[PDB]
RNA sequence: AGCCAGAAACCAUGCUGAUUAAACAAUACUAUCUUUUUUGUUUGCUAAUGUAAAAGAGAAAUUAUAUAUGUACCGGUACAUAAAUAAUCCUAUCACCUUUUUCGUGAGCUGAGCUGUGAGCUAGGCAAUAGUUCUUUAACAACAAAAAAGAGCACAAACUGUAG
RNA sequence: CAUUUUUGGUAAGCAGAACUGGCGAUGAGGGAUGCUCCUAACGCUUGGAUAAGGUGCCUAAAUAUUCGCUCAUGAGAUCCCAUAAAAGGUGUUGGUUCAUAUGAACUAGCCCUGAAAAUGGAUGGCGCUAAAGCGGAUUACCGAUACCAAGCCAUAAAAAGAA
RNA sequence: AAUUUAAUUUCAAUAAAGCAAUCCCCUGAAAUUGUUUUCACUUUCUCCCCGCACUAAUGUGGGGAAAACUGGCUUUAUUUCU
């Protein structure tokens, strides 16, 4: 429905086998969740990771599933922990960090854009190892640690910025910061 | 007061350029209330009316007029495309045009 | 715009952002009045932009100064020279709009009776964070010595009184006004005078 | 970075406040004295009834904490400088030559004659409201005294730039006139 | 300016109920900025009649209050 | 490359161009600047060289090697003719600069005045003066009223008495003085109560005073480089010429570098 | 964050130029001429036309922005009031003539009376009109004719030589 | 001439090869400008919608949205492309290992130092710091003689024809 | 501006019932190859105690209770109140 704070990254559970063979009478299924932008990218992402663990490429195997998983209460806000490995200029790193979110998925694009933001780390060049609720007294980081005090009030402090049909090239009388 | 208008202001901006490159076909036309396309779409198919003043009688006459009509955006703020039937002089750039009520 | 005479009160405005909105109207079509143009500000420090004014005088010319560049010691001048930079001002529609401009330091009397716009997005606090450094555009130029401010401050406070005593007198007419037409508003007809509060008097 | 950082800052008794949008004004036994803070951009509230001063910050990084501690700090002063005027004391060191201190212009220009020698004469002019006195106590004591520390310390350091050496040897020559003791009365 | 109060975790009927409960619009309606807006919102959707009635009350209005004008001195 | 051995440029390039004066009278820059204690006075006075002498002078000098003794010194002797007052000038302060308001005139205006603006004074027919022989005085006094009000600086329009000389010019130079000291309105007071009189030197200035000279200097019309610059002289050896200029300089600039000596005019300037 | 003193450096000041500003101000005298109204401006010439922007070309608080403005006390204190700011206010559009009652302002007569002008109320029966749109001539400025009214300098030539 | 592989030579907009694509023999749109980079190859026209690429103004479209990071007393800003490194930093930002919400140690992001030249001087210029900077993302809009539909011209082929 | 019948772990009210209180839709933390079992977790503009105004606050720091309004589940009907 939005495309005014939408994220189009979402959540898919892929699940595949390797072919049956002589060598391979019974094929072992593999199962993982994936956070991709399509099912084109979900599924080279988890083909990716087959290739990286197994000895299984495209040809080699066959897919049983690729569906979104969707999510059970998302008016509700989360605390999500998420686990990576990244990679920067001059070597691989891995960190957790920790997102209160409604929903793993804009917690991803929330890290995506951390990431970038901060470490200059491309989509590309970041891993996300596990994604997971956890329990709001097990966070560390003390930005999510202020928003779980029992009374939350601020003044909100921040500029106009109206619509384009209300944005005036030019004014009378000059503007009230404070808005009250 | 004697006269009444019966039309709303615009200013003939330029034709339809993009950078170092024209376009004498169309004309840009800013409506005075717009700053929306979603606005401007309001008055897309709208008849467009420059009548301008000369130095001899022509029919007997010192006003002379070109005939055009508004048809498309050309950007999200509604400055509009318009096509005339011959094109508008650049002499007449940033003067003043009549965007009639009809259709 | 569609007006003859747009004047506009230059204070706490953004040296970029007002001159470009300035020059695209210029562009469009529009006499433009830059009034009160010392109290502009420039979004880097003093020292910087001092900085920045000294770079600017020393370019000039090896050859000849006569046929060298202009550094010209105006805020207002400063300002009518990023509008120039602004515009194509070595064709004839640059130079057209470039004719359309008017430029002034502090409240000139003519035009301090004319009314004053302001361009929204274009000032300090609408662009600037308040814990970052700026520096006013008049504070800068006297810096550099242009030095014709404390005349320009004497005719403000004089200019801005005499606007005090105008504005307690437009108060009190507006009052009187108000007084009147909420009185002469019972002897209106009941239906005509419903629809006219209906409407928002 | 946080979204609250406050502060809540004890005023003595009988102060006098005036502090309106940043402009802090405080008045007491020994003046009337205005700082403005109106480029610090925080909430500090007055309580006259219960008295202290509730100062927080909206949306505070390590830059605003610093600047709470340091406006606490700094209204301290204030309040302890109309109560009692800051007083720095100052010795006159010397190890061969007379320094000769004339305090003139009702002590508001201290005089300086013959540092290192010189036979001459140096003039040093307070700030506005830092009276300089000499002791009668200690000969080589000079007592500079006003409403505020800053200006008191400044008209101390004015003091000092004017007298020291400009190529005699630093660790060999000692001699000048230096602040001793910070107190109030 | 208004604000109602009510515990955290609440949902669409208890919102409804308590919202009918507090009568917050009739609170905004007569505030100052609501009530700029609702003359605005009447003033937008007024038809071609009542634009010429607007235009005929206010010029009675300024006869009857010229006359108020000349009466005064 | 850099010159092998380093010698200091010829001539000064702050007085470029070195050029005619447009006018004979000298022309004061600028004036002495406010002293709101000092009384209203006369900052300036025009007067004509006549010639120089020697003089046998006295000297204290205090440790000088000449000390005690008398010493003989040059000196310069200027005819001073009585100057007379006949306007008065109310300039205000813009940001453009000083601006005149008006001007308020003399009651009567000499014959030596009114030749200063007739380019043909025998064949003419003197109407110069003649509707503005007078006004009301209650118009006089509102210009003066006016002129106290709203200007900030006050001159004196003054002029020579060349009657009272043997040069064959008639025309007087007629002159604005600056009046420098306490308030306009005192200041107004000692311009109108001295107006129609005439001033000597001494009514101005007291000796031993240090005064400012401001004068165009002798002419010579257009001269060669080595008499208007001073150059080091060509060579005995030379294809052409001896006060021949030098080499001009540089290809980059691709132009003539402004800063080089150049035949043209010498004297005839102004000078303080 | 906030500040201070501090160099042959820097910018003014000072001084020189300024047909480098296609710059300008004040003053003096003068050119059947100026001013108001009417009609015109579809042999080099001898009536005479040009506008880059009329369409309601409507709108004069102010420091502001981690709060403003009044009012009351002694730049400070106390008390009100603004906070969608042009998302507002002003403001057009009751042709006519004729009957009736009021108020503003200008002019002539000897404060006042009357007339004109501007604004209203009160009563009447009185207009429009080209067969469907192809500018709605509606703005500004200039000029020619017709009436009515108002009020000499410079260059050259000789002489000069502080100049060339 | 370019990518990639590449030999000599201190290196070289140097000499010498390989594969392929360009230019040469080529307009057009972008790359601020530019024979070669990128987009893309061209009868004449009308309209559309896009590409490369843009959208603070010059200069056509957003002073768009959205999350970070960034203040620099010579910041930084689109491949080729017009400098820049080892090495430091108690500037700030994240991490990670240790110890007892504080003390250590590392780590890489930005920023700073390392970092000097010749007419006056170059992110294209003006400017920009609640960006118009740097790193992302979200759309809309603008954007070619390339792309689609239509007309007309010629060339090529095919139909079809000796009242 | 919409629209059709499918598809895909999708609701939300409506007003009567019930059910459990650190309990539950959930989510934690624990003892080849499956289980399964433990205790941890809600609200409050309710009440109490200490600190009595000690707070960013029309309150508050610490310590305890209370309930099921709030949320959660099981129902029974209801969908143009939403």
């Amino acid at each position: 429905i939005d495309n005014s704070l939408n994220t189009n990254i979402h959540q898919y559970h892929i699940v595949g086998r390797a072919i049956p063979t002589a060598k391979d009478k019974n094929p072992n299924v593999y199962r993982m969740c994936i956070f991709a932008k399509n099912d084109t990218n979900a599924k080279s992402r988890f083909w990716y990771f087959m290739k990286k663990i197994n000895k299984l490429k495209k040809s080699n195997g066959e897919l049983l599933a690729c569906e979104q998983i969707k999510e059970r209460f998302p008016l509700r806000v989360k605390n999500y922990g998420v686990l990576l490995r990244y990679d920067s200029r001059t070597g691989t790193h891995n960190m957790y960090k920790e997102f209160r979110d409604t929903t793993k998925e804009g917690a991803i694009a929330q890290l995506y854009s951390e990431m970038a933001g901060r470490h200059r780390a491309r989509a590309s060049s970041i891993n996300i190892i596990r994604i997971s609720e956890i329990s709001s007294s097990l966070v560390r980081r003390p930005h999510i640690k202020q928003l779980l005090k029992r009374r939350l009030r601020f003044p909100a402090l921040h500029l106009p910025t109206l619509q384009k049909e209300y944005r005036k090239k030019f004014a009378s009388k000059r503007p009230s910061t404070y808005r009250m | 007061l004697q006269a009444v208008r019966l039309y709303e202001k615009g200013v003939i901006l330029g034709y339809k350029r993009s950078q170092r490159n024209q376009d004498p076909n169309f004309t840009l036309i800013s409506i005075k209330n717009v700053n929306t396309k979603k606005h401007a779409q309001f008055y897309v198919g709208k008849r467009v009316a420059y009548v301008y003043r000369t130095t001899k009688h022509h029919d007997g006459v010192k006003i002379k007029c070109i005939w055009g009509k508004v048809c498309r955006t050309h950007g999200n703020s509604g400055v509009i495309r318009a096509k005339f039937k011959t094109h508008i002089p650049p002499k007449a750039f940033g003067d003043r045009v009549r965007i009639l009520m009809y259709p | 715009m569609y007006k003859k005479e747009y004047v506009i009160d230059c204070k706490g405005h953004l040296l970029g952002r007002l001159a470009s909105l300035i020059a695209k109207e210029l562009l469009n079509g529009q006499r433009i009045v830059a009034v009160r143009c010392e109290d502009i500000n420039i979004s880097g420090s003093l020292y910087r932009n001092k900085l920045k004014y000294q770079e600017f005088l020393r370019l000039r010319t090896n050859t000849n100064p006569k046929k060298g560049p202009l550094h010209l010691r105006e805020p207002s001048k400063i300002l009518w020279r990023c509008v120039r930079g602004m515009l194509p001002h070595k064709t004839y529609k640059g130079q057209l709009a470039l004719k359309k401009l008017k430029v002034c330091v502090g409240m000139p009397a003519p035009y301090d009776k004319k009314k004053k716009y302001v361009l929204p997005s274009a000032l300090r606090a609408f662009r600037l964070k308040k814990h970052r450094r700026y520096c006013r555009l008049g504070t800068l130029s006297s810096r550099v010595g242009w030095n014709y401010d404390t005349l320009v401050k004497k005719n403000e406070v004089l200019r801005k009184q005499v606007s005090k005593a105008y504005y307690k007198k437009k108060v009190n007419n507006l009052n009187e006004k108000k007084e009147i037409k909420t009185e002469a508003l019972n002897l209106i007809n009941p239906e005509q005078r419903q629809v006219l509060e209906n409407f928002g008097y | 970075k946080t979204i609250v950082s406050t502060q809540k800052v004890l005023i003595p008794e009988g102060v006098k406040v005036a502090i309106n949008a940043r402009k802090v004004t405080v008045s007491g036994k020994y003046g009337t004295l205005r700082r403005s803070f109106r480029h610090l951009p925080i909430d500090i509230r007055l309580n006259k009834l219960k008295k202290y001063i509730k100062v927080v910050m909206w949306f505070g990084v390590p830059d605003s904490l610093a600047c709470i501690r340091t406006v606490c700090t700094h209204l301290k002063n204030m309040f302890t400088g109309v109560t009692k005027k800051f007083l720095y004391k100052m010795r006159l060191v010397h190890a061969h030559f007379p320094i000769n201190s004339n305090i003139v212009d009702n002590n508001t220009r201290i005089e300086i004659r013959n540092y290192l020698g010189e036979k001459s004469v140096r003039f040093v002019k307070a700030l506005p409201g830092v009276v300089i006195e000499k002791s009668p106590n200690v000969k080589d004591e000079i007592y500079v005294s006003g409403a505020d520390i800053e200006n008191v310390s400044l008209t101390a350091a004015l003091i000092h730039q004017s007298v020291l050496c400009r190529n005699k040897d630093i660790r060999k020559f000692l001699d000048g006139i230096y602040v001793s003791e910070v107190t109030t009365v | 300016k208004e604000r109602i109060k009510i515990n955290k975790n609440c949902k669409s009927g208890f919102l409804r109920k308590t919202v009918n409960s507090t009568k917050v619009l009739e609170e905004f309606n007569n505030s100052k900025l609501g009530k700029k807006m609702i003359i605005k919102k009447k003033r937008d959707e007024a038809t071609d009649f009542e634009r010429f009635q607007v235009y005929f009350a206010k010029r009675e209005l300024k006869k009857k209050m010229t006359t108020i004008k000349n009466k005064k001195n | 490359s850099h010159r092998k051995f380093e010698r200091p440029r010829h001539g000064s390039l702050g007085f470029l161009p070195r050029k005619r004066c447009k006018r004979l009278r000298g022309k004061i820059r600028s004036f002495p600047k406010d002293d709101k204690e000092k009384p209203p006075h006369f900052t300036a006075f025009m007067g004509y060289k006549a010639g120089m002498t020697h003089i046998v002078r006295e000297v204290d000098k205090p440790g000088s090697k000449l000390h005690k003794k008398e010493i003989v010194e040059a000196c310069t002797i200027i005819e001073c003719a009585p100057m007379v007052v006949v306007g008065i000038v109310g300039y205000r302060e813009t940001p453009k600069g000083l601006r005149i308001l008006s001007t308020v005139w003399a009651n009567h205006v000499s014959d030596e005045f009114r030749r200063r603006y007739y380019k043909n004074w025998y064949k003419s027919e003197k109407k110069a003066f003649t509707k503005s022989l007078n006004v009301p005085e209650a118009t006089k006094n509102c210009l003066l009223k006016r002129i106290e009000k709203y200007c900030t600086v006050l001159r004196a329009i003054c002029h020579t008495q060349p009657s009272k000389t043997p040069l064959r010019m008639k025309k007087a130079h007629i002159m604005e003085v600056q009046i420098n000291g306490g308030s306009m309105k005192e200041k107004l007071e000692f311009v109108k109560e001295m107006l129609e009189k005439n001033l000597p030197v001494s009514t101005v200035f007291n000796p031993n005073e240090m005064i400012d000279v401001i004068s165009v200097t002798k002419g010579h019309g257009t001269k060669g480089v080595v008499s208007r610059y001073g150059v080091k002289r060509l060579p005995r050896k030379t294809h052409r010429g001896l006060r021949k200029v030098a080499c001009i300089g540089a290809w980059h600039p691709a132009r003539v570098q402004f800063q080089i000596p150049r035949h043209g005019q010498k004297g005839y300037f102004h000078r303080t």
